[PDB]
DNA sequence: TCTCTCGCTGAGCCTCTCGATG
RNA sequence: AUCGAGAGG
DNA sequence: TCAGCGAGAGA
């Protein structure tokens, strides 16, 4: 209800994120892949 | 497709909660359509409206204002606001956990010829787990056209698809879990070896991490597909990274029970043994005297022995000298890998003495030696255990002559008191105390008589001379090695039961004055009943607060992850020992 | 005491 | 001694020493006596049906002159007996007839006579029976109802100890339970002001309802006052009303008019109406007999008959109650005393659901009767059945209180019908119950056992019934007890209660008394008020009865339990009713006593009704000759007894019996004639003897793991049989029907050869998973019923049902309507005997005694031709069953008896096991380690006194093959059954034949039985003194070789016998593996039952165990190609058959799902790809 | 193919964007035989083919006429899978209120308004939310901050 | 400002079996 | 495919 | 059921 009435917006940073949507971690053998991804924009 | 009706056995149809609440608001909406034309007078079309407020309210959350609506059974029906929400929504029960392939369940027992990094997998289940490995492997060699061929070739099976299983999971890791799984460690990696039967095999030294034994528990086997997934499952969770908690800095891999007990016996020492007085060449003379039956293991001898050590930049320099040990000792020197002193055998091996064995070899000379180690070891206690014929007998529980005396004298002190309380001289809520102090008095002498016999029951003919030794007593033997047995067990077997609490907690006055040997009677052992079923108790319904508890302490960290290596900060914590009352409990060292 | 004092100390409960 | 016939068989040894002064009464009278106090005749109205008729009626209509009435009522005979309703599939009831009367009165005149009556007959639906053991089939099914434990309609007065107002004051208060009605209680608060809730609703002030009952302010202080003080009286009751509203009596009324019912109009026609059917009503209100009783006790009032409602004054009382006890001069009660809470069985059950749907009727009578008829309605057309059949079969079928009843031994059996629960309508719940009532009270004692209880969210809240427990008139349980009168101990036995037992003081049953009952010591051990201590002989007035008084049935079958710790007495408790029927029944050597009691009362075996003589014996039925003393003036005298072979239980084991007596011998009433499951010779047999050591074995024992000989699998003393039930059932369906023709296509000749033309399996076919058993087209395809997956085994039973509206084929005429011969043939064969023997009675009237039998076999032909009424859409159904044969291997459970289980680690070939100095190797080889932790120790000195059972059995057995003279095997059995220290047991051989002493010692020569009840058992002394006389060492210890190389042992070894049992947990049935399957249809992730061919369930605490392992591309695969990702799985499928470990993953579809569904729920959610 | 999710309150114009279908006035799917009726909950023509490349009729069975739609019938041909995706919307005849935005302990349908929770229910219940719908219309949000 | 009613929120993990009603 | 009843770690 | 913490009461 909160989220709805303040239009959030999600920025997928955290774990339990990446794991609902099904990427890699950031991190282990995924950080490195996630530094990329900054490096990339 | 996501609110679907499934047919049944018979013509009718199973059905949906969210079609009914559809329905019910479409034929409520809709009874207003024809109204409005028929122009109804507005005592009717103010009723309605509210009927229709209700009807949504049922398609969204429901049970929020009372009055939940209810189907054939006498259920309420679940709403959109149900999917999303609780153990049985979408969060909880499909994203954050799932069902998954290549995955199977069986019973666990022990392989005692295992090394440390294999474990003994069954074939029937190994043919079905791999399944399109064999089937692009026979592909490969042409002993099939198409996947047809292929899968009946499998089914029907022949010889040539058992060296193909052979050659498939030759360099193949597997994961096994125990369903708990309350830290990491609850899932490890291993090398299978394929077996005969129906029931896994698991090494006996990675037990302890597992909180596993053998006596019904089953246990889960994953099959990684991907050459990263092989080599994340090699290089990060196989069981020989894994000998340090990280919780502290303790070791995970530990030797227990038989092999304890066998590398105990094998190295204690006795009196006017046979064999005793000799010298001898080395550890390889001991072994022959042994295996020829002309010495005992716990014969008092001379041995010359060759040590390496450290000399500046991790060289081994050598030297040799004689030493005064027994034959076991010698015997078992020749497993200890080369760098380490002769002094760390020369005495009865406990627990604690095997604990501090393996770490100080992890931390002289590294990891590879300490596997080997670690496996000879299990090897020598579980060889060694077996020769003894280690048993236990009812004369084994040995009760103290004095025992008799102890407890009717204090029966006579409590005697006394009541005299005082027939003329007025001490408070009615005084003996109460007095009482308790008499009988815990006489525990205590009761409970140090009987150790101080235990101890020493042994008496030995030197050479036409008496003298005493520590006992070979079973019950004393398995209670000092560390293997099984805390002292408070063996009171309660040979000494003195002690004293019991109602279930409210008041302590009962009269003790029981039996033992487990001699046994209680009707009132003692229905005294004896509370406290056992208030720790089961205790035990059933404590679980769920600690789940809970772990379960906010991982939602509220779960994002934390070092990301740098400086932040140059300078603040900080001044760390100080913790002493209160006068005695240190915590040092100022393990702090920082 | 026991595991209701540290379930009061994290969920920083008032005394 | 011994003296029936079945008994002097085998003898077994007693150390009992103290005697026995009352028998074990009969296991099952709970059950039979609570049916029978609700389906029998009363000729008073006391009890369930006729008290039910006497309720609802007499009904009349509104002054509408006419009413019916009810005078008798009558149970039907059954169309079917229990085994033909099993073998049907339907319930074995009985139906309900009733006779009742209409009478219409004259018009204008209400003492007017009625003018006409009529009388009639009406039926009331169908009565389910119970069965001779204590069971009900509902549909060819045997369930238990179980006993519940509730607490007691009646008043109390309770409080609370620092829960809520932390500034330290204790808030007393009252409670008023009825039977059926709304509740009452009055509460205080922190202000010491009197409140009042009813219903548990909103606390309105107390004296409101004072002024509903037509008081003033004066009369209360009047009542409430004689002045205050600050411990004698308070100023509760004036504080209190000077701080309440409203006054008056109307005033007081519409506001707990308003307080029960929120909104609507207070009227005054319908405003006194709430509270008079409110609990000054009696059609919606009843305190009961029970009720009644503990509410005048509670009071002390001198009175026990009352009236079923409440009433002003005793409103008054129960303030003045509470006020006392506020005012420090009264008592609050326990609430987990056995004195509060009673017991509801199955027969107060029924009549309480036949009261329920009674009154659903009653009001549509009186509907009917207002339209009003001249004489044309008549009682039948005004009465229907359906609404109170229903509620009785909705019990008997769907209550959570009648369960599947526990069927894999006679214990377990036996166990479920004497268990009693907190739980079930009008009971607790598992999450409300906290910590004090899961508890051992101290009135526990000798009513419910303190050891059996679960281990799961049930601990405590589930318990057995003790041996001698009994049930009073009210329901509270009660337990005997020996007068003591002058100070000696007689023979008259009392039963006490709860409440009543408090007042006196009782002696422990191990006390020692002299010749005439005096006791011997100058002080007795008692206990009194709940606690125990030391007093003189001229104070005690009661005594135990028996050393076992305070265990169930299953705990006082462990041997040396006193020498145990209580977790594993539970746990061997507990484990014993998980054993599993081998295929040869062996004693224990060392046992207690009861196993006989269980046997016989537990219904498995076969029991004489009268004495007499084998006539014909047959492995499938058993005739004798009646005696002439026990004979009828015209009856043949023939009693035919035919036995249960290989039919499946519940569980799917076995069940069988076969004979153990021969032809020509004598019988008394009351023997074993044949022997069921677990049995034997009329002993309860669970498990089996096996020669074992303690000593730790190269790490194959390592913890609680088990090393077994292949020598026990050689000889198949585990093996075990099972049977299993499939089904082919053919539907009407549209676009074309079912096939049951043998042609199926593409289908090998290879595979219609093992079915017959019919396509259905021939008797006696040997099978294996994967086969067909059925050939079945759906119109074709192929739907052929086959075996599942690992079953292998033989048919041994096929059934066909078919609807009157279908042909039959040919195997519905070799297999279905030979059935049908067989059971004609089996009942002709049955008649025959009688008639034949009539027949020469009689050739030394004819035609009489010929129609009859004539009509006799017509009757059975007719009720075996009666069709059945099938399930609509259905025709014809096809049952078939198989056996197996399963053995053990590694990964099976066993265990013994004192809560010391494993699992089987390895089969060892028998030159590697050790052996003794004359090469005989031992059975088994336990772990020495596992003894010593836990307090176990009762399996130590069981195993010694097995081996001195073992080698009294060895010196009588060579006595047999040195053929030797009776009087040297009778001197020494003498000896054997005379050593003792002062035993309670004598046996004489100089009264027994020469046959007799050689078919004793002929039943001895495998060991001597010893029985050591519990508490009462042998010492250690009688234990050495056995082994002496068996040339054994005293110590159980001796010297053992190993196998491998010969060489001794360092230590001697304890090594003897012990009883093992097989639990039902093979590994057979818990391997399970899957690759690749069927997915779920919303959410395309794999199902999740081994049944279904699924998958396991990787959870949130593995993902958390990855995560802290750092597996990135290990969880990617484990949430994305092993699961929901549909494109993903096939792609990887086809790289891993080409070769390529690589995988490409992409979005799960339940996040799609989920997304919908937040949209759904009128929310914009999106995937921002900027 | 993104990289953040996004969640706001819902229109009228939205919810009709994402729909494919009517007003449905029906209320079974069709027990009688397995072609559910039209215009209903379940329905063939709205939420797509119920079998793969065949239409309702039939007359419309294989591949490379796909894409069109059938004359006679008109039905789309296309994969099943579809029925998983496509939504639908009920137009109403009275306005009705969101149970979220008005049961909660903060509720925020009565937030930006000065009436009580009681007051609103009252108003609600009538003892159809017009006032509701009209107060929050006009109301100015700049001026009142 | 300081007590006192009034209420929705939450409550460990993974397997197996039966029946009744969809 | 939920609802009740039990069972194992 | 049983704690826990707002939210809405008032003298
Ligand atoms: C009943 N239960 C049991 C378990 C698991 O079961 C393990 C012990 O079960 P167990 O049979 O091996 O007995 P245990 O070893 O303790 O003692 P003995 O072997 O008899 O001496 C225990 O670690 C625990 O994880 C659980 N997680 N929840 C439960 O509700
Ligand atoms: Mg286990
Ligand atoms: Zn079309």
């Amino acid at each position: 209800t909160e989220a709805a009435v303040a239009g959030k917006r999600d920025e997928l940073r955290g774990l339990k994120e990446n794991v609902i949507v099904g990427r890699l971690i950031p991190a282990g053998t995924g950080y490195a892949y996630h530094q990329d991804r900054m490096r990339r924009r | 497709d996501l609110r679907p009706l499934v047919p049944l056995d018979g013509g009718r149809f199973a059905t949906s909660d969210l079609n009914d609440l559809y329905r019910r608001v479409i034929n409520r909406n809709n009874r207003l359509k024809r109204l409005l034309d028929l122009a109804a007078p507005d005592i009717i079309v103010r009723n309605e409206k509210r009927m229709l407020q209700e009807a949504v309210d049922a398609l969204l959350d429901n049970g929020r204002r009372g009055r939940a609506i209810t189907g054939s059974n006498k259920r309420p029906l679940k709403s959109l606001a149900d999917m999303i929400k609780g153990k049985q929504g979408r969060f909880r029960q499909n994203l954050l956990g799932k069902r998954v392939d290549y995955s199977g369940r069986s019973v666990i027992t022990v392989g005692p010829y295992l090394r440390l990094h294999q474990c003994g997998l069954p074939k029937k289940m190994a043919l079905e787990l791999f399944k399109p490995f064999i089937y692009g492997k026979l592909e490969l060699r042409g002993l099939a056209t198409t996947i047809k061929a292929a899968k009946k070739m499998v089914e029907r099976e022949e010889a040539v698809v058992w060296d193909i299983l052979d050659e498939v999971i030759r360099e193949h890791p597997v994961l096994l879990n125990r369903a708990p799984t309350l830290h990491r460690l609850g899932i490890q990696a291993f090398e299978p070896v394929l077996i005969e039967g129906k029931a896994i095999q698991l090494h006996p030294l990675v037990c302890a991490a597992y909180n596993a034994d053998f006596d019904g528990d089953q246990m889960a086997v994953h099959v990684p597909l991907t050459l990263e997934a092989q080599l994340e499952a090699r290089a990060l969770m196989m069981s020989t990274n894994n000998i340090l908690s990280p919780a502290n800095g303790e070791p995970i891999i530990v030797p227990s029970q038989d092999v304890v007990l066998g590398l105990y016996y094998m190295t204690r020492d006795c009196v006017n043994a046979k064999g005793e007085g000799m010298v001898l060449t080395g550890p390889k003379e001991a072994e022959r005297l042994y295996r020829s039956g002309l010495a005992s293991l716990h014969a008092r001898v001379k041995v010359r022995i060759t040590e390496y050590e450290k000399d500046a930049n991790g060289e081994l320099v050598a030297k040799t000298s004689l030493k005064d040990t027994t034959v076991g000792r010698a015997i078992l020197w020749m497993i200890v890998p080369k760098g380490l002193p002769y002094s760390i055998v020369n005495q009865a091996l406990g627990k604690k003495a095997i604990s501090k064995m393996l770490n100080t070899c992890y931390r002289i000379l590294g990891l590879k030696p300490t596997v080997i180690f670690a496996d000879q070891i299990m090897y020598t206690g579980f060889a060694y255990a077996a020769r003894s014929g280690a048993s236990v007998g009812i004369d084994d529980m040995v009760i103290p002559e004095k025992k008799h005396e102890i407890i009717s004298e204090a029966e006579a002190e409590v005697a006394e008191i009541q005299e005082q309380f027939q003329s007025g001289l001490v408070t009615a809520g005084e003996r109460y105390n007095k009482v308790i102090d008499i009988w815990a008095a006489a525990n205590d002498r009761v409970s140090k008589a009987m150790m101080d016999n235990l101890q020493t029951e042994t008496v030995i003919n030197r050479d036409g001379q008496e003298e005493k030794q520590v006992s070979f007593n079973s019950i004393y033997m398995m209670a000092d090695s560390g293997a099984r047995g805390s002292a408070a067990q063996i009171r309660q077997l040979a000494g003195m039961r002690g004293l019991m609490a109602k279930p409210d907690g008041s302590i009962i006055e009269t003790p029981i004055t039996a033992n487990f040997r001699e046994g209680l009677n009707v009132l003692q052992y229905f005294i004896s009943t509370h406290g056992a079923r208030k720790g089961l108790a205790d035990t059933a319904l404590k679980t769920a607060n600690s789940g809970y508890l772990t379960r906010r302490l991982v939602d509220v960290a779960q994002d934390l992850v070092v990301t740098e290596d400086d932040c140059g900060t300078h603040e900080g914590i001044m760390m100080t020992p913790v002493i209160e009352g006068g005695d240190v409990k915590e040092p100022l060292r393990d702090r920082v | 005491g026991g595991l209701p004092r540290v379930a009061d100390l994290f969920e920083a409960r008032r005394p | 001694m011994v003296y029936s016939y079945t008994e002097k068989k085998r003898i077994r040894k007693d150390f009992g020493k103290r005697p026995q002064v009352l028998d074990v009464p009969y296991l099952l009278s709970i059950q039979l006596d609570s049916f029978q106090k609700f389906i029998e005749q009363d000729p008073e109205g006391q009890y369930g049906l006729e008290a039910a008729f006497r309720s609802v009626f007499p009904i009349q209509s509104y002054s509408g002159n006419s009413e019916l009435q009810y005078v008798s009522y009558r149970l039907g005979e059954p169309v079917f007996d229990v085994q033909e309703c099993q073998i049907r599939g339907v319930t074995y009831s009985a139906p309900l007839r009733v006779k009742l009367r209409l009478v219409i009165y004259e018009r204008e005149a209400p003492e007017g006579t009625v003018k006409d009556i009529k009388e009639q007959e009406v039926y009331m639906g169908e009565i389910p029976l119970m069965t001779d053991n204590g069971t009900f089939v509902i549909n060819g099914t045997e369930r238990v109802i179980v006993s519940q434990l509730h607490r007691s309609p009646g008043v109390f007065f309770d409080s609370d100890k620092g829960k809520t107002h932390s500034s330290g004051k204790v808030l007393y208060n009252a409670r008023i339970i009825p039977y059926r009605g709304s509740w009452l209680d009055f509460e205080f608060d922190p202000k010491d002001n009197l409140f009042v809730r009813i219903d548990r609703r909103r606390k309105l002030p107390a004296t409101i309802i004072l002024r509903a009952l037509n008081y003033t302010t004066e009369q209360i202080l009047d009542l409430f006052f004689e002045f205050t003080n600050d411990l004698d009286h308070g100023p509760y009751i004036s504080e209190t009303l000077r701080v309440d509203p409203t006054n008056d009596r109307l005033s007081a009324l519409v506001e707990i008019y308003r307080m029960m019912r929120p909104g609507e109009p207070p009227t005054r026609e319908a405003a006194e109406s709430l509270f008079e059917n409110l609990f000054f009503s009696e059609d919606r209100y009843d305190l009961s007999a029970v009720g009644r009783m503990k509410f005048n006790r509670s009071l002390l009032r001198e009175e026990i008959e009352g009236s079923g409602i409440l009433s002003k004054d005793d409103i008054i009382d129960v303030m003045k109650k509470l006020i006392d006890i506020r005012n420090g001069k009264g008592e609050v009660d326990d609430i987990d005393h056995l004195g509060n809470r009673r017991i509801r069985s199955v027969g107060e059950m029924a009549e309480n659901q036949f009261r329920v749907g009674l009154v659903r009727v009653e009001r549509a009578v009186k509907e009917r009767l207002s339209l009003g008829d001249l004489d044309t309605l008549m009682p039948q057309d005004m009465i229907n059945a359906k609404p109170i059949s229903a509620a009785v079969k909705e019990f008997f079928g769907s209550s959570q209180l009648s369960q599947f009843m526990d069927q894999n031994n006679p214990l377990s059996e036996i166990t479920h019908k004497r268990r009693i629960s907190a739980l079930g309508p009008g009971g607790l719940t598992r999450e409300r119950a906290g910590f004090e009532v899961r508890d051992v009270h101290p009135t526990h004692y000798g009513r419910v056992c303190p050891i059996e209880t679960p281990e799961g969210p049930n601990i405590g809240l589930i318990n057995s019934l003790s041996v001698y427990a009994q049930t009073n008139e009210y329901g509270f349980l009660e337990t005997p007890y020996r007068k003591v009168t002058d100070g000696v101990v007689t023979d008259e036995i009392h039963y006490l209660s709860a409440i009543e037992e408090g007042n006196y003081v009782i002696a422990q049953a191990n006390s020692n008394l002299d010749e005439e009952g005096h006791f011997v010591e100058d002080l007795v051990t008692c206990r009194s008020k709940g606690e125990s201590s030391l007093f003189s002989r001229d104070q005690v007035d009661y005594m135990d009865v028996s050393t076992q008084q305070v265990v169930s049935v299953g705990a006082s079958l462990i041997p040396f339990l006193e020498h145990d710790d209580a977790n594993r007495a539970l746990m061997g408790a507990n484990m014993q009713r998980q054993a599993v029927p081998t295929l040869r029944a062996d004693k224990p050597l060392v046992g207690t006593g009861m196993e006989r009691a269980v046997a016989v009362d537990s219904g498995v075996t076969a029991v004489a009704k009268r004495g007499g003589v084998v006539q014909y014996v047959d492995a499938s039925r058993i005739v004798i000759k009646v005696n002439e003393d026990e004979m009828y003036p015209g009856e043949a005298g023939i009693d035919i007894y035919n036995l249960t072979k290989y039919t499946r239980s519940n569980q799917n084991t076995c069940i069988n019996q076969m004979p153990c007596v021969s032809l020509g011998e004598p019988v008394e009433r009351g023997d074993v004639l044949a022997d069921g499951p677990s049995t034997d010779l009329g002993e309860l047999a669970l498990g089996q003897n096996m020669r074992v050591a303690f000593m730790p074995w190269n790490g194959y024992n390592f913890e609680d793991s088990i090393l077994v000989s292949e020598r026990v699998v050689q000889e198949d003393r585990f093996t075990t049989i099972h049977i299993q039930e499939l089904a082919c059932v053919s539907r009407d369906t549209k676009l074309g029907p079912e096939e049951i023709t043998a042609d199926i296509p593409n289908v090998g000749e290879a595979a219609l050869s093992k079915l017959d033309e019919s396509g259905i399996v021939y008797i006696g076919a040997e099978v294996t998973g994967g086969d067909i058993l059925v050939g079945k087209v759906t119109p074709v395809k192929d739907s052929s019923l086959r075996v599942p997956n690992g079953v292998s085994g033989t048919v041994i039973d096929v059934q066909v049902f078919t609807r009157d509206g279908v042909e039959k084929d040919k195997r519905a005429l070799e297999i279905e309507e030979m059935q049908l011969k067989q059971a004609k043939k089996d009942l002709s064969e049955e008649l025959q005997i009688l008639e034949a023997g009539l027949f020469s009675r009689i050739r030394a009237q004819y035609d009489e005694l010929k129609h009859e039998f004539e009509k006799k076999l017509e009757a059975k032909r007719r009720k075996i031709t009666q069709g059945d009424d099938l399930a609509p859409g259905v025709l014809k159904i096809v049952k078939v069953y198989l056996a197996v044969k399963r053995r053990i291997q590694p990964g099976d459970k066993m265990a013994g008896r004192h809560g010391n289980k494993g699992v089987i680690s390895k089969i060892n070939p028998i030159e590697d096991m050790p052996y003794d100095e004359n090469g005989t190797p031992v059975d088994i080889v336990l772990n020495p380690l596992g003894v010593p932790s836990r307090m176990n120790i009762g399996q130590i000195l069981e195993t010694h006194l097995g081996m001195a059972a073992k080698g009294i059995g060895d010196k009588i057995n060579a006595m047999l093959k040195q053929q030797q003279e009776v009087a040297k095997l009778r001197e020494f059995i003498q000896r054997a059954y005379d050593l003792g220290a002062d035993v309670r047991q004598k046996v004489d051989l100089s009264t027994f034949s020469d046959e007799e002493v050689m078919r004793l010692a002929e039943n001895l020569r495998k060991g001597m039985p010893i029985a050591t009840p519990v508490f009462d058992g042998a010492k250690e002394a009688e234990i050495k003194e056995l082994l002496k006389l068996g040339d054994l060492p005293t110590s159980g210890q001796i010297r053992l070789y190993d196998g491998r190389t010969g060489e001794q042992f360092e230590r001697p070894v304890t090594v003897g016998y012990m009883y093992m049992l097989k639990l039902n947990h093979l590994v057979d049935d818990k391997m399970h593996a899957r690759s690749t399957g069927s997915y779920s249809l919303v959410t395309q992730q794999p199902l999740g039952g081994k049944a279904q061919f699924g998958g396991q369930r990787f959870g949130e605490m593995e993902v958390w165990a990855l995560e802290a392992y750092g597996a990135a591309y290990t969880l990617q695969e484990m949430l994305t190609v092993k699961s929901d990702d549909v494109n993903g799985r096939t792609k990887m499928y086809k790289n891993i058959v080409d070769g390529n470990h690589q995988m490409e993953p992409g979005m799960p579809e339940s996040f799609n799902v989920l997304l919908k569904e937040i949209r759904s729920l009128g929310i914009n959610i999106e995937l921002e790809d900027e | 193919e993104f990289d953040a999710i996004k969640i706001a309150l819902a229109s009228p114009d939205m919810i009709r964007s994402w729909s494919f279908g009517e007003v449905k006035k029906p209320e079974t799917i069709n027990y009688r035989t397995f072609k559910p009726e039209r215009d209903g909950l379940f329905c063939a023509r709205i939420f797509g083919p119920v079998k793969d490349y065949e239409c309702l009729c039939g007359k419309y069975k294989r591949l490379k006429h796909r894409g069109v739609i059938c004359e006679k019938c008109g039905v789309e041909v296309t994969q099943t899978k579809v029925r998983r995706e496509r939504m639908g919307h009920i137009e109403l005849a009275s306005p009705t209120a969101h149970i979220w935005f008005l049961k909660s302990l903060p509720s925020r349908i009565g937030l930006l308004l000065d009436m009580p929770l009681r007051d609103i229910e009252r108003v609600l219940y009538f003892e159809g939310a017009e006032a509701i719908q009209a107060l929050l219309k006009s109301m100015d949000l700049e001026q009142e901050c």
